[PDB]
């Protein structure tokens, strides 16, 4: 059968209780007892909290605990610390041989400071120049929460061909961090009097400004 | 020591196909499913499959029929997954993981009845027409007390590529930055360093990259 159904996220306080459901049919979640949800944390494999619905495996936090009603299983986390950030999923035996997992919750646990990026903003190098190529190159770093949007300008005009831009990436200080790159011909560079990238933030921009000279 | 461990990072070209590997340590293999599970950047988990090391049965989301073929080694405790006619939305880290093969038995233990205990570390796929190739490496040049200076890594496949700065002894205030992938299917990347403006005329900053894939190894001076 089909994706069982999760919430995109969810949040909660260090302290509170967080509940983290998971939606599925009647032939899977409401026809067994087999519902396990893992925790993964970035860049490692998935973890088990809760398996058969409500058991801990051994090791496992006693914050953890799973139910059900009907064909929705629940993950329900108490007394919220700040490790317990992380993407939730929920799996099933769908029948038919076969296993399924939800979308996915991201719990966040609010607190963490906001924290507007810093941006510095590179030309192109005369080297690249004298090789009859040109990048631009917006760095961006320390923002919280970590969602960004770049725009770029040509004196003022925007500019959206020859634009790649990252998904912002947890940086070690558990800010957020993102690059953006702008490709254009030595002309295309050496003809405007600037070149600008804007970076949005929470609806505040921070904007950097780079000159032929 | 109860573990499993994936065979390391594949790189093929659409149509290709790829098998993965995953050896178990620590526990009796023949007592459990293994089970594989992947993830594309981003992404969510999503089951693939299933084989039992006792039989060598398989099954398989409906839609990986025909492209997956499970099979196990139980002399050497391996089991394999190899998928065919590999597309680009193929790309994702490839996860083995175990589950008991019964919900009870004589002997005591776990049973940690369809729960997924142990995972390997996960195999990363990358599915591309892209060719190897090194990357151009440009210095970023510095122009309130501190200043900015970098290296721009431009335009190379496939990953990784490393940097570091004067063959290691720099790491204060470097932060180099996970690659962008572009539409021509190369990565570029930048590494940054923020130094005291007074160092600026006085003392070298030289950034160290280092591509395997295709021999590449430059070690950039970055000057006013």
């Amino acid at each position: 059968q089909s994706a069982l159904t999760q919430p995109a996220s969810v949040s909660g306080s260090p302290g509170q209780s967080i509940t983290i459901s998971c939606t599925g049919t009647s032939s899977d979640v409401g026809s067994y007892n087999l519902v396990s949800w893992y925790q993964q944390h970035p860049g490692k494999a998935p973890k088990l909290m809760i398996y058969e619905g409500s058991k801990r495996p051994s090791g496992v936090s006693n914050r953890f605990s799973g139910s059900k009603s009907g064909n929705t299983a629940s993950l329900t986390i108490s007394g919220l610390q700040a490790e317990d950030e992380a993407d939730y999923y929920c799996c099933s035996y769908a029948g038919s041989s076969t296993l399924v997992f939800g979308g996915g919750t991201k719990l966040t646990v609010l607190g963490q400071p906001k924290a507007a990026p810093s941006v510095t903003l590179f030309p192109p190098s005369s080297e690249e120049l004298q090789a009859n190529k040109a990048t631009l190159v917006c760095l961006i770093s320390d923002f919280y929460p970590g969602a960004v949007t770049v725009a770029w300008k040509a004196d003022s005009s925007p500019v959206k061909a020859g634009v790649e831009t990252t998904t912002p990436s947890k940086q070690s200080n558990n800010k957020y961090a993102a690059s953006s790159y702008l490709s254009l011909t030595p002309e295309q560079w050496k003809s405007h009097r600037s070149y600008s990238c804007q970076v949005t933030h929470e609806g505040s921009t921070v904007e950097k400004t780079v000159a032929p000279t | 020591q109860v573990q499993l461990v994936q065979s390391g990072a594949e790189v093929k070209k659409p149509g290709a196909s790829v098998k993965v590997s995953c050896k178990a340590s620590g526990y009796t293999f023949t007592g459990y499913y293994m089970h594989w599970v992947r993830q594309a950047p981003g992404q969510g988990l999503e089951w693939m499959g299933w084989i039992s090391p006792v039989s060598g049965g398989t099954n398989y989301a409906q839609k990986f029929q025909g492209r997956v073929t499970m099979t196990r080694d139980t002399s050497i405790s391996t089991a394999y997954m190899e998928l065919s006619r590999l597309r680009s939305d193929d790309t994702a880290v490839y996860y083995c993981a175990r589950a008991p093969l019964f919900p009870t038995g004589v002997l005591a233990g776990d049973y940690y009845y369809y729960g997924m205990d142990v995972w390997g570390q996960g195999t990363t796929v990358t599915v591309s027409s892209a060719s190897t190739k090194g990357p151009s490496v440009f210095p970023l040049a510095p122009s309130g007390g501190t200043a900015a200076l970098g290296c721009l890594v431009k335009d190379y496949f496939p990953e990784p590529v490393t940097v570091s700065w004067n063959s290691g002894a720099l790491t204060s205030g470097v932060h180099t930055f996970p690659a962008v992938l572009q539409s021509s299917g190369l990565y570029s990347l930048s590494s940054v360093v923020t130094v005291p403006s007074s160092s600026l005329g006085t003392q070298t900053y030289i950034c160290n990259v280092n591509h395997k894939p295709s021999n590449t190894k430059v070690d950039k001076r970055v000057e006013p």
